[PDB]
């Protein structure tokens, strides 16, 4: 017996002799009241499976970077149509050279 | 006859930047892991 | 799983096996030398290579080869 | 002689716990069990980091690797003259035996042994690696 | 060995070890030297609590003279109340 | 790095990484597929010099593209 | 003096863990159990929604207080918020290709619990129950953020 008088590696009762243990694992139910069992297995019954969530995430990646191509036009601070109001480095390319 | 857009650098920017890095990322993982039956 | 092989200028001197920190070396009888005595690697799928033997090896350019080859989970040394 | 197996019955030396024991190796690939008989009781060292005190009788470890089993069994054969024997387990109940797993210990050559892995030639009478090119897959000419 | 279960009572609580630690230490904190002119070191930031309590949302300033206060207070408190629970000589002086 | 510091060292600490990341409550939840080793004794020189040389590379031409531009460009 | 709080793990000083009362305290014990990754008795779709909720809310905030777009009013939030629903999408893909790459294969053989009896195995280590999990924290999260927009914009006195 495993659990005995420094009587270690029970050969049969392999799950104590090995180091598997469930160190925080509790099981009981009801730990939510009850319906929202109902209202969040039938809100995840679409992308309950591999490919389903997986095509989701396609769908709204790219109908978001997308768009934020061409509606993410809030500043983006300075390049979307917001530009160089002001003629910056043309003329002033070289040091010793101008050279435009 | 030929010429992109005017918004043609703020779409394919992102995408090349996020979305393909993104699906090659994700394929190429699932391709390395998989058992041989 | 590595490969070892054991060459005939052996004059089974027991240094490899008692060098080798897995038993993977034995010595067997044999009748070509004055010892009587010659090395074997029967149990190669227990070496890591970590080519002790090489070492321990008296006689010149070695009587004792491990080649490196591929890795298991045992050849690797790895305990978890 | 005939393969022994073990009494998993015996005791185990007294020890703290270590960090460095088993892990998961154990749980899902082997781990491998040792065993040897003391005459006195006396203070050995763990080949993971610490001391422990080995029992007057039989005793029982467990390690992870094989390295570990016969770093401990060179220390208790060379300073203590002792004679342990170390298993491998399958976790599942599978009990597999090994050294000596010839009776006697691979240095005094015991009649009735097989060499394998036991080429026949001069070290310098291998063939070019060109001439074992284009095989099934990686060859070195000295494994031919 | 060390032991073989974690015993689930290992602060052996002794209901006169805190007690004697802040009673024990505060009763002779606020005594009035020289140092500070005729103040305790318990009653002149009992001032700065309540002072910079008044004044809620504000974070006190931070260099204010009574972080002092606060530090060499629990400097003392926090000491004497670990040698308190080593007053468990039950088994070992 | 890689080739100051060779292998063993590595190796050691990955293996306390292991232990650290198994015995972890509310992330050994998560396990490697492919057990985490140390970089091999061969790659390591590799990924060494493919550092130097494109480190090497990059500052150089950066120090030339912005000298020769900045003075006559 | 035969006094000792440290011990190893039940017994057994051959696994390479030792209890400590920062692993084992009783307090630490009960509370770890009652959190939502450890349940084990309830629908792996309802821990992800409540993990979710619980992430997403957490993860709408540095992005409002520290992002790019922090001192212009009013539109401060926004950006914070629609950065941490991307965040929050992306960790619902990674949830899904780990299930695609680890419960690939065959489990494991067996568990029992600390106090010896033979507990059954989590059925959230299967492909079925941690893709639901990966359905649950996506929709927990999402829902998340967007209640970080809430609760900023109708919140006495946020600042
Ligand atoms: C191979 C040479 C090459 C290189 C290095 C670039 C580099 C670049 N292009 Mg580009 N482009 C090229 C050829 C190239 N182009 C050709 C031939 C066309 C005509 C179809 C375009 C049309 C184009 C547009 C319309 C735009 C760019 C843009 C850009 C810039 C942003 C990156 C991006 O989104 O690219 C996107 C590039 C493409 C969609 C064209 C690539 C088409 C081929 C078939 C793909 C090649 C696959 C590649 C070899 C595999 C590598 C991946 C692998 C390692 C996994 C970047 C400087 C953007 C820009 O100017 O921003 C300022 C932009 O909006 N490119
Ligand atoms: C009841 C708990 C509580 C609450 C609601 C706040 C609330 C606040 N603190 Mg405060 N604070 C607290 C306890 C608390 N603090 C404690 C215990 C200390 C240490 C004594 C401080 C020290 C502190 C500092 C030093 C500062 C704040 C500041 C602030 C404001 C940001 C905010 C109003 C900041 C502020 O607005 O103050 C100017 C600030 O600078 N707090
Ligand atoms: C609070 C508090 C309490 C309840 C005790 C209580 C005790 N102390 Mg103690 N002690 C304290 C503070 C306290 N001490 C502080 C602050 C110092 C400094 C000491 C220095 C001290 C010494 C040097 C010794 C004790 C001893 C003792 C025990 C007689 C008794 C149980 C004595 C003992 O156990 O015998 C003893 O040798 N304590
Ligand atoms: C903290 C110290 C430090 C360190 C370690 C480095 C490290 C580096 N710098 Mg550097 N740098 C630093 C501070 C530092 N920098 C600072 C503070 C400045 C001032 C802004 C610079 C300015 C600077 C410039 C401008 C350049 C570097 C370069 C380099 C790289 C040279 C690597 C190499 O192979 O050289 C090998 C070294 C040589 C081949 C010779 C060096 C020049 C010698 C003295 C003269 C040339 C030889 C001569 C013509 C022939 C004589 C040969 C004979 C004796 C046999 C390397 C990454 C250079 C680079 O990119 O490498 C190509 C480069 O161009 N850095
Ligand atoms: C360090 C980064 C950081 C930053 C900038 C914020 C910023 C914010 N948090 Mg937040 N938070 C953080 C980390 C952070 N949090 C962490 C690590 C936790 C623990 C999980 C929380 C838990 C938390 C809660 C529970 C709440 C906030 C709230 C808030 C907002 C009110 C101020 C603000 C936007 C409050 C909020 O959303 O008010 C609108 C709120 O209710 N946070
Ligand atoms: C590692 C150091 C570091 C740090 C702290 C920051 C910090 C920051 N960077 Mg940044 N950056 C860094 C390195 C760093 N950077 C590097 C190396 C680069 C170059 C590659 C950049 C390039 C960069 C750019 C280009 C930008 C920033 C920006 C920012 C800001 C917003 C980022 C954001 O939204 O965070 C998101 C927030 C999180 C991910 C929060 C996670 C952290 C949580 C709170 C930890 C909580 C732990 C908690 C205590 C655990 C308790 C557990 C308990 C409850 C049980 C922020 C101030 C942006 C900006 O505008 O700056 C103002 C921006 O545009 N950075
Ligand atoms: C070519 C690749 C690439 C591109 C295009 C971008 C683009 C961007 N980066 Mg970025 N980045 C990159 C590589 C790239 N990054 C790399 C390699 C690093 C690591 C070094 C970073 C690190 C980094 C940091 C640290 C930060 C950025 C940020 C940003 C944004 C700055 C724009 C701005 O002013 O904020 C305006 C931002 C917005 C308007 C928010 C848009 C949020 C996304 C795009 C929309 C999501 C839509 C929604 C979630 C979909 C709904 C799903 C549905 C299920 C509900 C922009 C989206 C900043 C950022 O976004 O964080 C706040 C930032 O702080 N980057
Ligand atoms: C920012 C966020 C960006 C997110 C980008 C989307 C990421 C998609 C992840 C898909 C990677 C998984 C690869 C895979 O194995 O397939 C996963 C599934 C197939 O599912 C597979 O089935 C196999 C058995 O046949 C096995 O079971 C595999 O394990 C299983 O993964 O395929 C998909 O779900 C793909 C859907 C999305 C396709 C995107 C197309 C991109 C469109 C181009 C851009 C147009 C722009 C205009
Ligand atoms: C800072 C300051 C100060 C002070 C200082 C001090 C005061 C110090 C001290 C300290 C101390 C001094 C501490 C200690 C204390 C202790 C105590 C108080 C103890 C007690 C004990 C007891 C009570 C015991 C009892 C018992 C028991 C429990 C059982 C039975 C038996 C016997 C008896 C053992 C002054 C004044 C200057 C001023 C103000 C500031
Ligand atoms: C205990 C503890 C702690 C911690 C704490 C914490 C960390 C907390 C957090 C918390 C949190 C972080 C929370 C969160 C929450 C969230 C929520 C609560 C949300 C909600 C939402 C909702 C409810 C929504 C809904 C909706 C909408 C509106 C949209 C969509 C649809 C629906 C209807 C779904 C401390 C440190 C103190 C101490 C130690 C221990
Ligand atoms: C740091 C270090 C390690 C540890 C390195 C590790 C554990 C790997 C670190 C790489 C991380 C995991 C990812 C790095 C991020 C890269 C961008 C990955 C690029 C992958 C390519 C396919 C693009 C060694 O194993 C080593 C061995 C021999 C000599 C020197 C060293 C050494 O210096
Ligand atoms: S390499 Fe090491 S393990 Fe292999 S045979 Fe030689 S000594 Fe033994
Ligand atoms: S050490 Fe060399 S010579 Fe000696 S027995 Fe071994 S192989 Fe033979």
């Amino acid at each position: 017996k495993y659990g005995e008088n420094s009587r270690y590696f029970d050969l049969q009762d392999m799950e104590n002799t090995t180091g598997s243990w469930d160190m925080y694992g509790v099981d009981e139910k009801k730990r939510y009241p009850d319906n929202q069992a109902k209202f969040f297995t039938q809100a995840t019954d679409i992308i309950s499976r591999r490919e389903s969530l997986r095509a989701l995430v396609a769908l709204s990646g790219i109908a978001a970077i997308v768009t934020y191509g061409l509606k993410g036009a809030k500043d983006a601070d300075l390049p979307i149509t917001k530009g160089p109001q002001t003629t910056g480095e043309n003329g002033k390319g070289g040091s010793v050279r101008s050279r435009l | 006859p030929f010429v992109p857009p005017s918004w043609a650098p703020s779409v394919f920017v992102p995408l090349t930047g996020l979305v393909l890095p993104a699906i090659a990322m994700a394929t190429l993982f699932v391709y390395i892991e998989k058992e041989a039956p | 799983a590595h490969i070892v092989k054991i060459y005939d200028t052996c004059i089974g001197c027991t240094q490899c096996v008692r060098a080798c920190p897995l038993d993977v070396l034995e010595m067997v009888p044999w009748d070509g030398c004055k010892a009587s005595q010659m090395a074997s690697a029967p149990r190669t799928e227990d070496c890591v290579g970590c080519k002790r033997c090489e070492t321990a090896c008296p006689t010149d350019f070695l009587s004792v080869r491990v080649y490196l080859g591929s890795e298991s989970t045992r050849s690797m040394g790895l305990s978890y | 002689w005939t393969v022994p197996t073990l009494n998993p019955d015996t005791p185990s030396p007294i020890f703290g716990g270590s960090t460095g024991g088993l892990l998961r190796k154990a749980q899902t690939e082997e781990f491998y069990v040792i065993t040897w008989e003391a005459k006195k009781e006396q203070i050995f060292e763990m080949p993971t980091g610490g001391a422990a005190i080995m029992r007057q009788g039989p005793n029982l470890l467990k390690f992870g690797k094989k390295e570990q089993c016969l770093a401990l069994t060179t220390q208790l054969r060379n300073k203590f003259k002792l004679t342990p024997c170390f298993y491998r387990v399958f976790p599942d109940g599978k009990v597999q035996y090994l050294h000596p797993a010839d009776g006697v210990y691979p240095e005094k050559v015991n009649a009735g042994r097989v060499g394998a892995n036991q080429n026949m030639r001069r070290i310098g009478q291998n063939v070019n690696p060109i001439k074992v090119k284009f095989s099934g897959r990686m060859m070195s000419p000295a494994e031919i | 060995a060390s032991n073989k279960s974690f015993p689930r009572d290992w602060v052996k609580t002794d209901p006169l070890v805190p007690v004697l630690g802040f009673a024990g230490w505060t009763i002779p904190a606020n005594i009035g030297v020289s140092a500070f002119g005729g103040q305790s070191l318990f009653g002149l930031f009992t001032q700065s609590i309540g002072e910079n309590l008044a004044h809620f949302p504000t974070g006190p300033a931070l260099d204010d003279k009574f972080w002092l206060y606060l530090i060499t207070y629990h400097l003392g408190l926090f000491l004497t109340i670990t040698l308190g629970q080593i007053g468990v000589q039950g088994r070992k002086q | 790095m890689f080739l100051i510091s060779w292998r063993g060292y590595w190796q050691e600490l990955i293996e306390t990484l292991v232990w650290a990341h198994e015995k972890t409550p509310l992330a050994n939840l998560v396990y490697w597929k492919d057990k985490p080793v140390a970089l091999s004794i061969v790659q390591a020189r590799l990924v060494g010099l493919a550092h130097f040389s494109v480190g090497y590379i990059f500052t150089y031409a950066a120090f030339l593209i912005a000298s020769t531009s900045g003075r006559f460009g | 003096k035969k006094a000792q709080v440290i011990s190893p793990v039940n017994g057994d000083p051959f696994v390479g863990m030792l209890e400590t009362p920062v692993t084992s305290a009783p307090i630490v014990a009960t509370y770890l159990s009652n959190l939502p990754a450890y349940r084990t008795g309830v629908a792996p779709v309802l821990r992800g929604v409540e993990i979710g909720l619980a992430h997403g809310f957490l993860l709408a905030g540095p992005f409002i207080k520290l992002g790019p777009l922090r001192n212009v009013p009013e539109t401060a939030e926004i950006a914070g918020s629609l950065s941490a629903a991307g965040l929050v999408l992306i960790l619902a893909l990674c949830l899904s290709i780990y299930g695609s790459a680890q419960f690939q294969s065959t489990p494991s053989i067996g568990v029992k619990t600390l106090s010896g009896r033979s507990v059954a195995r989590d059925p959230l280590f299967s492909a079925d129950g941690w893709s639901e999990f990966a359905a649950g924290f996506l929709v927990g999260g999402e829902a998340g953020v967007a209640w970080a927009y809430v609760c900023t914009q109708i919140l006495p006195y946020y600042s």
